[PDB]
C-alpha cells in the first residue's frame, strides 16, 4: 500500500544512530585540545568527571 | 533527592526567600548568621 | 572566603527585567562604537519590532551573526558562585526556568 | 528529529480519495512508533531511568 | 517616570517603618563578638584602600591593627544595624556600644 | 587596571623597577580610586586556618 | 571602560523633564562654568562654546 | 495588544518664538545608585561628583535620552530614614564583601534631547555632493544626507547651490531624521523635506 | 573576589518556574538540527552541536 510504505521510524533510527555514532566517534578521535587559562593564573581543565 | 524537591518546587511555582545557610550558599550570599546578622553603614560628614 | 571567594566566584551579568543569567550576552557594535550588555529574552527581532513612534538608535544592538535587536538593555552584574550558571543551565535543559530578583530596580 | 520530519512530510503526500479504512490502523501505527520512540530519546536525555 | 517615583516612595516608606527610632531600643547596649569582629574587618578594608585614617599609625603597616587602635579610642566613624526577626532594625553606632 | 604582573621570569633590576612604580598616581580616572596589590608571601603577622 | 567606580549601578528619571528658557540655559550655564574652575577640561571647553553661542556669537 | 511601547518619549519639544526652531533643552531630576570609594568618606558629595556625574558631562545617556549637559542640587539619601533632610551626617551601606559604600541620590541634570521630527538650526562646516555636514548651538554634530535635499538643489565644484540658484551658507534650518547616539559623540540625522 | 571590584546590584531571591517554547525560541541563538558533530577537518558542523 501507500500508507503501508510510510516510512516505519524507529527502525530507521537504528540505522541513522549507528552512522552518526561512528561518524561523531571518528571526528573526535583526532581532534586537538587548546589550554586556556584564566587572568588568575588557571589552567582549565576538559574532563566530565569529578572523581573525588 | 534534589530532582524531586526541584520539582515540587516548580509546581508550586516558590519564591526561595534566601533566608537558609544552604539557600544563600546556593546562591553566594554572605551568611544570615554570626559577622552577617547584621549590616554596617558608614558615618559620613559633609553631606548637604 | 572558602566557598565562594577562594573557589568558583564570578561575576555575572544579569537581565534585571527576566532574571536570567543565561540570557545575556555582549552585543556586537559597529567599529567605533562600544559594545554593550543585552538580554536575548527580553530583546525583540528588529523587523517584529518595526512591524508595531520612533525607535531610539540607543535601542538597538546587534550580534556577530548580524541580526538586529530592539530592547534587551536592562542588565547588571551580580557575584555568583559559577556553579550557579551550570546549575541554572542544567535546569533549562530540562524546562525549568530560573528567575533571579536582583535590586536595585 | 530529521526522521520524523520525514514521516510527516509522506503523511501529507497521502490523498484521502485513497486512504482506506485499513490504511487508518497503519497510519495510525506508524504514528504511534513515532512518538513513543522520541519521547524515549528525550527521557533519555532528562532521566536515563 | 512617574511610577519609579511612586516606587522610590514605597521603598523610603517601608523603610521609615522598619526603623526603630533610637529612644526605643531594645537591645543588648554591649557590642556583640560577631559586631566587633566585622567592625574590626571592615574598618581595616576601608584603611587598606586610603580612607582618612583617625588615629596616629606609630609604625603600624597592618591595617587590622590600625582598626583596632581606632576602635580602643572609639574612632571608628561605623553604625551597626540589627535586624530583628520581622526585619525591623535598631541602628547603633559603634563608639556608643560598651566594647569587650 | 585590574591586570597581573608576574614576578616569575624576572630579574633583580626589572623587580627593583615595578617596586619603584607600586605608588605612582593615577594617569586615568577612571581606576583612580584604586590601589596596586601586592600577592605578597604569607608570613607570621598572618592567620590561617 | 564602565565599571561600578565610574558608573552608576541604575539611573530613573523622577519626573518629566521640564523645558527650560534660554535665560535659564545660560544662568545655570554660567554657573556650572564657573563651580568646575582631562575629559572634564575639555568638556567645560564643550560648554564654554555653547553658552557663547546661546549669547549669539561665533 | 501588546506595550513595549512604553518607552516613547512624552516630553515633545515645543516650537519657539520670536524665532522657529524647537528648544530642546530641558531639566530632568534623577534618582541615581551609585558607589563611593572609600577615599571619599570625608567627602561624599566630592566622590559622588568625580566618579559618576563628571563623566556623564557632554555624554549622551541613554536614560535620559539625550546629552548630558551639566548637574544642579546633589544630595545623598540617608540611609537612616529618621534623620532630617537637614544635616551633613548621613549614613552609607557598606558592601559585605568589599570597602566600597553605595548609597542612592538625587540629582538635577540639564539635557539636550533633539527628538525626531524637531526643527534645529546648525553651522554649515563641510559641503561633498554627498552631504552637507553641520554644528547645531556651535557643539554638536549634524548632516544631512544627499537625498534629503530636495530634488531641485545642484551641486558645483565643492559647495551647495538652491532651488532659486543662490549658494547656502551659515545657518540652515532642517528637521530631525533621526539622532545616532552610539558613537563615539552624537550626531543628527537631519532632512530638509 | 577583588575587594578592589565591588558589586552594586543584589540577588535577593529567586524564583521557580517553567521555560515556555515561545521564550526558548526567541532567545536562542541557533537551531540545532544536525546530528553530525564535526566534519573532516574537526570543525564544528553548521547547525550541528
Ligand atoms: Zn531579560
Amino acid at each position: 500500500s501507500q500508507a503501508e510504505s510510510l516510512p516505519i521510524v524507529s527502525n530507521k533510527k537504528i540505522v541513522f544512530d549507528d552512522e552518526v555514532s561512528i561518524e561523531n566517534k571518528e571526528s573526535h578521535k583526532e581532534l586537538d585540545l587548546p589550554e586556556v587559562k584564566e587572568d588568575n593564573g588557571s589552567e582549565i581543565v576538559y574532563e566530565e568527571n569529578t572523581s573525588e | 533527592t534534589t530532582c524531586q524537591f526541584l520539582t515540587k518546587a516548580v509546581l508550586d511555582n516558590e519564591r526561595e526567600q534566601l533566608d537558609s545557610p544552604s539557600a544563600r550558599i546556593v546562591v553566594g550570599k554572605l551568611n544570615n548568621v554570626g559577622t552577617g546578622s547584621f549590616d554596617v553603614l558608614a558615618k559620613v560628614p559633609n553631606a548637604a | 572566603d572558602r566557598l565562594l571567594n577562594s573557589s568558583d566566584y564570578t561575576q555575572a551579568s544579569v537581565c534585571r527585567e527576566c532574571g536570567s543569567i543565561l540570557t545575556t550576552q555582549q552585543s556586537v557594535p559597529r567599529i567605533g562604537s562600544i559594545s554593550t550588555v543585552c538580554c536575548r529574552r527580553c530583546s525583540m527581532r528588529f523587523e517584529d519590532a518595526k512591524k508595531l513612534i520612533f525607535i531610539d538608535d540607543s535601542q538597538i544592538w546587534e550580534d556577530g551573526q548580524g541580526n538586529k535587536f530592539v530592547g534587551g538593555n536592562e542588565t547588571t552584574t551580580v557575584a555568583i558562585p559559577f556553579v550557579l550558571k551550570y546549575l541554572d543551565s542544567e535546569l533549562s535543559a530540562m524546562g525549568i526556568r530560573l528567575r533571579y530578583n536582583v535590586e536595585p530596580k | 528529529s530529521l526522521l520524523i520530519r520525514d514521516l510527516n512530510d509522506d503523511l501529507s503526500k497521502l490523498q484521502k480519495d485513497k486512504v482506506s479504512l485499513e490504511d487508518r490502523r497503519v497510519i495510525f501505527s506508524r504514528l504511534m512508533n513515532a512518538f513513543v520512540t522520541i519521547q524515549n530519546d528525550v527521557n533519555a536525555f532528562i532521566d536515563s531511568t | 517616570p512617574e511610577d519609579f517615583q511612586q516606587h522610590e516612595q514605597i521603598r523610603r516608606k517601608t523603610l521609615k517603618e522598619k526603623a526603630i527610632p533610637k529612644d526605643q531600643r531594645a537591645t543588648t547596649p554591649y557590642m556583640t563578638k560577631y559586631e566587633r569582629a566585622r567592625i574590626l574587618g571592615t574598618r581595616a578594608l576601608q584603611i587598606s584602600m586610603n580612607a582618612p585614617v583617625f588615629v596616629d599609625l606609630e609604625g603600624e603597616t597592618d591595617p587590622l591593627r590600625i582598626a583596632m587602635k581606632e576602635l580602643a579610642e572609639k574612632k571608628i566613624p561605623l553604625v551597626i544595624r540589627r535586624y530583628l526577626p520581622d526585619g525591623s532594625f535598631e541602628d547603633w553606632s559603634v563608639e556608643e556600644l560598651i566594647v569587650d | 587596571d585590574g591586570s597581573l604582573v608576574s614576578l616569575i621570569g624576572m630579574s633583580v633590576e626589572q623587580r627593583k623597577a615595578l617596586a619603584n612604580q607600586l605608588l605612582t598616581p593615577s594617569s586615568n580616572v577612571s581606576t583612580h580610586t584604586l590601589n596596586k596589590k601586592v600577592y605578597r608571601h604569607i608570613k607570621n603577622r598572618d592567620v590561617v586556618l | 571602560t564602565a565599571t561600578t567606580l565610574n558608573t552608576p549601578v541604575v539611573i530613573h528619571a523622577t519626573q518629566l523633564p521640564q523645558h527650560v528658557s534660554t535665560d535659564e540655559v545660560l544662568q545655570f550655564l554660567e554657573s556650572f562654568i564657573d563651580e568646575k574652575e582631562t575629559n572634564l577640561s575639555s568638556s567645560i571647553s564643550q560648554l564654554k562654546r555653547i553658552q557663547r553661542d546661546f549669547k549669539g556669537l561665533p | 495588544a501588546r506595550f513595549i511601547k512604553k518607552h516613547k518619549k512624552q516630553v515633545t519639544n515645543p516650537i519657539d518664538e520670536k524665532n522657529g526652531t524647537s528648544n530642546c533643552i530641558v531639566r530632568v531630576p534623577i534618582a541615581l545608585y551609585v558607589s563611593l570609594a572609600p577615599m571619599y568618606l570625608e567627602n561624599p558629595l566630592q566622590g559622588v561628583m568625580k566618579q559618576h556625574l563628571n563623566p556623564l558631562v557632554m555624554k549622551y545617556n541613554n536614560k535620559v535620552g539625550g546629552v548630558v549637559l551639566g548637574y544642579e542640587g546633589l544630595k545623598i539619601l540617608d540611609a537612616d530614614p529618621l534623620s532630617k533632610e537637614d544635616t551633613s551626617e548621613k549614613l552609607i551601606k557598606i558592601t559585605p564583601d568589599t570597602p566600597f559604600g553605595f548609597t542612592w541620590c538625587h540629582v538635577n541634570l540639564y539635557v539636550w534631547q533633539p527628538q525626531v521630527g524637531d526643527v534645529l538650526e546648525g553651522y554649515i562646516f563641510i559641503q561633498s555632493a554627498s552631504h552637507i555636514g553641520l554644528l547645531i548651538h556651535d557643539a554638536f554634530n549634524a548632516s544631512i544626507k544627499k537625498n534629503n535635499i530636495p530634488v531641485d538643489w545642484t551641486f558645483v565644484h565643492g559647495h551647495w547651490v538652491d532651488s532659486n540658484g543662490e549658494p547656502i551658507d551659515g545657518k540652515l534650518r532642517f528637521t530631525v531624521r533621526n539622532v545616532h547616539t552610539t558613537g563615539r559623540v552624537v550626531s543628527v540625522d537631519g532632512t530638509l523635506i | 573576589m577583588d575587594i578592589s571590584k565591588p558589586v552594586g546590584s543584589e540577588i535577593t531571591s529567586v524564583d521557580f518556574g517553567i521555560l515556555t517554547a515561545k521564550e526558548i525560541r526567541n532567545l536562542s541563538a541557533k537551531q540545532i538540527t544536525n546530528p553530525t558533530v564535526l566534519d573532516n577537518l574537526g570543525h564544528p558542523v553548521s547547525g550541528g552541536l
